[PDB]
């Protein structure tokens, strides 16, 4: 699961729909979409959500 | 679709301008004008080019420019290589090619300013007889060498059936020109009368004739 | 596709016409469009056709 996947929700993400953490690890293998596209601004949101909680 | 004027006179060393009307079409969209040259016989060598700039071995004095639907030449420091004919050059997009303009004539003085000196024929019986009709309007004696005609039957301008003939230099120097109008017969009977005027710079002269 | 080793360089061009006319002479009538896309770039280009100095 990516991390702004957790926000749009692909498959991969339904477990993450609303997580709730402290330290947020990603991992290569992370894909943010399913149907494919990219988000504008993705490193700030990925900033935004990385100290998000 | 563009206008310029007939002709433009000047003394040696004045300025003067040539205007280069147009459309949305051609100098309304983004597309630049250009003018050209021709001297007598000779062949347009290229002048002012993307409305300002101008090539090798043109003076300073030929300066271009453009603003808006219209462009404008500018001639300033007259000499006798310059009188020639003038014609500006764009592209137009809704006929999908490049345009021309009707060409100015550039008359240098050098001369007096003499005017026209029209004298108007009426058909002769002997040509209705032959069911025709052709009225006859002589210009002489008039500097410089470029008019306007227009004939009117009594009020209203005749578009067709006028034949205009070029100006030429005289014997006395200066320049002489003709206009015949063809008409049928009862047209030239079934009217109060006719008019020739003949506009040189700023004066129109017109002759009249009457069916008796 | 990038059949080498070493990673490619694309560039392309976007031709701004002078006017809305001059851009249906050299392409046609209609809105022109560019889009581009690789497996990590996604967007899109359109012409501004106006007048220019």
């Amino acid at each position: 699961c990516g991390l702004l996947g957790t926000i749009t929700g692909p498959p991969q993400c339904d477990q993450f729909l609303e997580f709730s953490a402290d330290l947020i690890i990603e991992r290569r293998e992370g894909s943010d979409v399913c149907y494919p596209g990219k988000f504008v601004n993705e490193e700030a949101l990925r900033q935004i959500l990385r100290e998000s909680g | 679709a563009l206008t310029q004027p007939p002709s433009v006179s000047g003394a040696p060393g004045q300025r003067v301008t040539i205007s280069c009307t147009g459309s949305s079409s051609n100098i309304g969209a983004g597309f630049d004008v250009h003018w050209y040259q021709q001297l007598p016989g000779t062949a347009p060598k290229l002048l002012i080019y993307g409305n300002s700039f101008r090539p090798s071995g043109v003076p300073d004095r030929f300066s271009g420019s453009k603003s808006g639907t219209s462009a404008s030449l500018a001639i300033a420091g007259l000499q006798a290589e310059d009188e020639a004919d003038y014609y500006c050059q764009s592209y137009d997009s809704s006929l999908s090619g490049v345009v021309f303009g009707g060409g100015t004539k550039l008359t240098v003085l050098g001369q007096p300013k003499a005017a026209p000196s029209v004298t108007l024929f009426p058909p002769s019986s002997e040509e209705l007889q032959a069911n025709k009709a052709t009225l006859v309007c002589l210009i002489s004696d008039f500097y410089p060498g470029a008019v306007t005609v227009a004939w009117k039957a009594d009020s209203s301008p005749v578009k067709a059936g006028v034949e205009t003939t070029t100006p030429s230099k005289q014997s006395n120097n200066k320049y002489a020109a003709s206009s015949y109008l063809s008409l049928t017969p009862e047209q030239w009977k079934s009217h109060r009368s006719y008019s020739c005027q003949v506009t040189h710079e700023g004066s129109t002269v017109e002759k009249t004739v009457a069916p008796t | 596709k990038n059949t080498r080793k070493s990673p490619a360089l694309i560039v392309w061009g976007i031709h701004h016409s002078v006017s809305t006319a001059e851009q249906t002479k050299l392409y046609g009538s209609g809105n022109k469009l560019v889009t581009v896309g690789s497996s990590n770039y996604q967007q899109s280009f359109v012409p501004s056709p106006g007048a220019r100095p």
